[PDB]
Formats: structure tokens, C-alpha cells, sequence
RNA sequence: CCCCGAAACCCCCGGGCUACACGCGCGCUACAAUGGGCGGGACAAUGGGAUCCGACCCCGAAAGGGGAAGGGAAUCCCCUAAACCCGCCCCCAGUUCGGAUCGCGGGCUGCAACUCGCCCGCGUGAAGCUGGAAUCCCUAGUACCCGCGUGUCAUCAUCGCGCGG
RNA sequence: UGGAUUCAACGCCGGGAACCUCACCGGGGGCGACGGCAGGAUGAAGGCCAGGCUGAAGGUCUUGCCGGACACGCCGAGAGGAGGUGCAUGGCCGCCGUCAGCUCGUACCGUGAGGCGUCCACUUAAGUGUGGUAACGAGCGAGACCCGCGCCCCCAGUUGCCAGU
């Protein structure tokens, strides 16, 4: 077993990959307005902790 | 880095180690954290019910989770100290934890429903409210609500006022949804005395 | 696992190497034979006999 | 005599009165002219998310807003008055930035 | 819970999800004069900005290119909007309406633009001349009309959420 | 590739997919923690020089290569699974519906299930109120509450405004 390993995690830059949220690790519908990586459905669940309100 | 930057970035530090430490001390009834950044280093405070469980043998718990606070999460010098909940039994995150590992450690619904509503309106609520959702009863769920007291739903002054709690009951056949809602004594717009 | 590679040829009282070397790497370095050029086992890399 | 701008932002206009009182309170304690909190327009950080996660249903949205309110203050650098105001206590939800106008 | 479990796990290349005889939903552009073009003249707000906004200068027919002040945000920029008005051509017609399609060339993003991106210039010049049955939205700064911002975003907005006129 | 099919699917899954995203297709390569089993490091678990295959690959390989070091070649037992099950669940969402409903304590009525209140008439956006009434009171919900806009006053005057001098 003289081999080479080939898992090969390529570090995309810009891209649906490139992006993940921090909690669940959703690819797509993630939150970067202000400097937030978070997936719509995290944030929906946490936003009062970190302080968001929903006075409209 | 802007400041709205700078708000955004430690809320979402604070969530994100909120979220490990429910994970970890869920048996320590878990209430919650605060962070400090004082000059000498960050020091940060955990307000829980058995400040027993989260030291553990003699600081081990504490160290080992000091190591991973400063290396997972981006910390100065961590400087965990533990506190309690001077109310538990007006929290009510504590309480649906405390009820969901009963009902893991096998206990039957209603009951220990029941003890924890006695025992919230002796320590003194106005108001309390428990939603069990699932595989009660069988395979087809169900959800039940266990209520005594005054409580608000909607409004401001719920949104204020009451505490919620929510919690999972993970046993041998699924989930157990706990939903808590506690009224304290204090009072609201229409009183008017 | 190839699992037997005893190289060195005994001449008594001290050993001859089976091995070649490589002149820009440094010392230890055994090499290889591929029919016009050497290998490097330590890192690799272009090389040949001329 | 240069002056020093002080940039002080947060989340809660009480803490942010509780300093500007701070500084109000020592400058009159001491003598040095104050230029007043002026209040600088509030930031009002806006995510509208859909508050489904299945798509499916009529579409529905949480607009949760973050703000944040701002007040800058002016007083003549003394090493007293910095020193105090270094010494301040400045509670955990908010930021300062002691710039110096010289 | 069941199953895969060295494959139904992980990674890479390429393709596909972008195929099209057709039926449907929501919309954009129109079928012109209650207008089209050309040249001139005006008037916003909301929001956003670090490898990010980029004034300002120069180059270029354009798209775009080089350098670059200031700006971590009531300081700088995005940002002198369009509908509107004035003058001149067109004078009721498949037209100076309409811009499907296609050819040639020139560019930007990207590792990659064939499949399969977006932009510019010359050229082409498709149906369509107001629409049955039936049906939708709306009660005041509302509807209609006009454009703008932002989210998605390496580049892509006939979309979403919002802004004003 | 899938999900969703009247209202409440069909510019919805924030679904504007070049790679990723992806779950589809063609091909290629990695993965057994813990134990034990075949063994064992003897110089290798693992990486690896030039090439042939290969789309391209120390992937593999005749030919050779050593930096100093254990075991899928075999079992269980697994990690992970955007694999199935949303009629196994939680959480969230939609719809009934921002509708005005849902109930309680005591009393009374009824053998009882139950009823009354919660009905009637006006009124209201509203079980909102007025009055009548075996009902009297109360609670959730509605309202109160919170956010913003619009007029005035006070404070404050920078990075904002510029009338006056
Ligand atoms: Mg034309
Ligand atoms: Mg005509
Ligand atoms: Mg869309
Ligand atoms: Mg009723
Ligand atoms: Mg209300
Ligand atoms: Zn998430």
C-alpha cells in the first residue's frame, strides 16, 4: 500500500461552495450583509441573541 | 472594521460559544453567559444551577473548557468564573432542561409536568405555562399543555416580560418538544390601581 | 510492504554502497538506476546520468 | 489648548446618557468646555428574511433591524480630564474612540 | 426507525439541471401621436462601501483601460434618476412603430465563457395594428405610470425586499 | 436530480445552478473509530524520482528509490449519508385567521351527556360596549403594548445647515 491520498478539500474563493454557514454548514442561502456567514434559517432562530428586534 | 461590524461579530462569538456550552452543561442547568475584555484578559462569567457540574474534579472542567475557548473562539486570555441563577424556578430555559432530563430519565409527563408547575408557583410565579409535543402516548404525537396561573401570549409586554424556555427530550423513540413560559411577579399596562 | 532491501555489499571490515549519490543534494542520499538517470529518495526530482 | 473628539456608540441610549453623564458631570466638576453630545444619525442595520424554511405557503417575511445610536462629544485635552475619562467605566455594550483634534 | 456502509460515505474531471413537436401560471416589451427619434433643459429618496466604494486626471467611438485624492461612513464615493419640459424631423403606415432572430467584430469577469455568462458597435428586421369566453388588483399620497437602491452577487436582475417622483 | 398541483403549487423552496452549489449522468480516486483475525517493521505503516497506462494523476506499475515504523488482506463493530420515511417526530412556516373566537370559578338548570354565562336588541374593526337577561365575576385573545410618520417645546450644534455680520 505505497499510495497517494486524494481527498483533495480544494479551497474554492467565490462560490455557493466558498461560503458556509458557522452553525449548520448550509452552502446556499447564507446571510453576508454586515459581515454575518449565517443561513436565513439560523438567523431567523437567533437573530435576538445577537440583538436583532422585529419593531416594524 | 466598522462598528456595526464590531456588534454583529460579538453577538454572533457569544451565540456561537452560548450554543457550545448548552451542549455541554446541559446537566448544569445552563442559564447563560456574560464576557467581559477586561485589560489583563477576557473574563467571562457562567450563569448556571450546579456551578458543581461545570468544575467538576477539581477544575478540570473549567481548564479544559478555558483551553477550548481561547483556541476555538477567538479569545484574549479567558478567565471563566461560575454563578448562579438567583431565581432558577423563574427561569425557564432551567426548567425545560431539567424537565426533559427527567422525562429521559424516564419520568411520565404528566407528572413531572405537574412537579415543576407546583414548584414554579410555590417559588413564587404568577404565571406558567408547559408544552409538551410528540410521541406521547403511542406512535401518533400529540401535544399537551399544562397551565396554572396568568399568563400573556402576545404583545410587548410577553415579549418582555415572560420567560421562555425550549428544550429537547431525546429518548429511545424520538423527540419531546419542551416549551416553557413563566410569569413572574411583576405587572403589566392595564393594571391600573 | 517490498519488505527485504539489505544494499550494502560487505567488502570486510567495512561496507561498499549498492547505492549511487546525488551531487546537488547532500550526503546519505541512495538513489535509484532507470536506465539514463538516477532518483532521489529523499525528496525527488529531475536528474540523469550524463 | 487642542481638543478630543470622543466617537461613543451602542445599543442602548441609557448607557450611552449613563456616560455622556459621566463626561458632563467631570468636565463641571473640573472647568473644561464641553461641546455637548451630538447626536449623530442612527444606524439602522435591516435583514429581511422569508420565515419559512419549507418554500412552500404563501410567502412571509421578518424584517429584524439591529440599531445603533451614535453621539460624538468635544472637550479640550488636559492630561486630568483624559486620564478620568480613560478611567471611565465604559460598559460592555458599547464602544468609544478617544481621537484628538490637533 | 429502515437502509447504505467500502458503498447509497468523502474528493476530483467532464456533462446535466440551460435540452423542445407542445399545454399552463406569473411577468417584460409592444402593437404607436394620450407617440418614436435627435439635440437641449430640470427635479429625488431609500440604502451600501476594505481588497471595498472609488471622486479627479489621462487613453479610447463605445463597452472599457491606466494612475489615483478621500473614505471603515452625517466628512469621501456609489449619486446631476426616469417619467416631465423646450426646439426640430416623422404625420396614421407593419411606418423614423416594433425590436424576435441571426452575421461580423470589439471587450469584462473568471482557473474555465463551446455546451453555457454579461457588455459594446455596425448590420438584419420576426410576429404584432387593442385582444372571445372568462378573470385579477385596488378606497388617498392609494391605484396606475416613472425610474433608483439593496439581497442574491467573481461576473450575471424582465426576480424578491424596499425607495422616492 | 428532487419538493410543491384549487384557494394555500407553478420569478416558490430566498432555486439569478459555467466549477462548487448537487442531490442526476459518464469516468477516476480516498474512507473501518474500537477490538480481534492473516500477519508483522526484516525497514516500512505512509509519502515517493523518470516514465507506460490514465482525461490527468506516485492511482497503478517491470525497473529500481528511503525519511525511521503496524495491521479491511478478514470479521464484527462503525464514521459519514442532500439515502427513504414530514401519515414516526421536534422546531419553524402556511391556511382556517389579525378571524373573533377559546375558556374558567362560583351559582343555577338537567338522572345524565351537557347546558347557562358565551343569549336578545342596538353598537363596534373587535365575545368592543350599552341595556335586557339564572346568572355574577374573571382570564387568554381583541384592545392595551412596541416601532415609525406627521405639528409644537426643551436640550444638543459636529462630520450637518448657511439667513444675518
Ligand atoms: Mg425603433
Ligand atoms: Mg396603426
Ligand atoms: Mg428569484
Ligand atoms: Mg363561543
Ligand atoms: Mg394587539
Ligand atoms: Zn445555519
Amino acid at each position: 500500500m505505497a499510495k497517494a491520498d486524494y481527498n483533495k478539500r480544494k479551497p474554492r474563493k467565490f462560490g455557493k461552495g466558498a461560503r458556509r454557514c458557522v452553525r449548520c454548514g448550509q452552502y446556499g442561502p447564507v446571510i453576508r450583509v454586515h459581515g454575518l456567514m449565517l443561513c436565513r434559517h439560523c438567523f431567523r432562530e437567533i437573530a435576538p441573541k445577537l440583538g436583532f428586534k422585529k419593531y416594524e | 472594521m466598522a462598528i456595526e461590524r464590531y456588534f454583529i461579530e460579538e453577538g454572533v462569538r457569544e451565540m456561537l460559544i452560548d450554543e457550545y456550552l448548552e451542549k455541554e452543561l446541559r446537566r448544569a442547568g445552563y442559564s447563560g453567559i456574560d464576557i467581559k475584555k477586561t485589560p489583563l484578559g477576557t473574563k467571562v462569567v457562567i450563569f448556571a444551577a450546579s456551578p458543581g457540574y461545570v468544575i467538576g474534579r477539581g477544575g478540570r472542567r473549567i481548564r479544559e473548557l478555558t483551553r477550548i475557548l481561547e483556541r476555538q473562539f477567538g479569545l484574549e486570555n479567558p478567565q471563566i468564573e461560575v454563578e448562579e441563577i438567583k431565581n432558577p424556578y423563574l427561569n425557564a430555559k432551567v426548567q425545560a432542561i431539567r424537565l426533559a432530563r427527567a422525562l429521559e430519565r424516564g419520568i411520565h409527563f404528566r407528572r413531572a409536568a405537574y412537579s415543576a408547575i407546583r414548584a414554579i408557583m410555590r417559588n413564587g410565579a404568577r404565571g406558567v405555562e408547559i408544552r409538551l409535543s410528540g410521541k406521547l402516548t403511542g406512535e401518533r404525537a400529540k401535544s399537551v399543555r399544562f397551565y396554572q396561573g396568568y399568563l400573556a401570549k402576545v404583545g410587548n409586554p410577553a415579549e418582555t416580560l415572560v420567560s421562555r424556555g425550549y428544550a429537547q427530550a431525546k429518548l429511545k423513540l424520538g423527540v419531546i418538544g419542551v416549551k416553557v413560559s413563566i410569569m413572574p411577579p411583576d405587572a403589566k399596562l392595564p393594571d391600573e390601581i | 510492504m517490498g519488505q527485504k532491501w539489505k544494499l550494502y555489499e560487505v567488502k570486510g571490515g567495512k561496507v561498499r554502497r549498492k547505492n549511487k549519490f546525488c551531487p546537488r543534494c547532500g550526503p546519505g542520499v541512495f538513489m535509484a538506476e532507470h536506465k539514463d538517470r538516477w532518483s532521489c529518495g529523499r525528496c525527488g526530482y529531475t536528474e540523469w546520468k550524463r | 489648548m487642542q481638543k478630543a473628539r470622543i466617537k461613543l456608540a451602542s445599543t442602548d441610549i441609557k448607557a450611552l446618557n449613563e456616560v455622556t453623564d459621566q463626561i458632563r458631570q467631570i468636565a463641571e466638576r473640573t472647568g473644561v468646555r464641553m461641546s455637548g453630545p451630538i447626536p449623530l444619525p442612527t444606524k439602522r442595520i435591516r435583514i429581511t428574511t422569508r420565515k419559512s424554511p419549507d418554500g412552500e405557503g404563501t410567502a412571509t417575511f421578518d424584517k429584524f433591524e439591529l440599531r445603533v445610536h451614535k453621539r460624538l462629544v468635544d472637550i479640550e485635552a488636559d492630561e486630568r480630564a483624559m486620564r478620568q475619562i480613560m478611567r471611565i467605566r465604559v460598559p460592555e455594550d458599547v464602544t468609544i474612540e478617544i481621537e484628538l483634534i490637533s
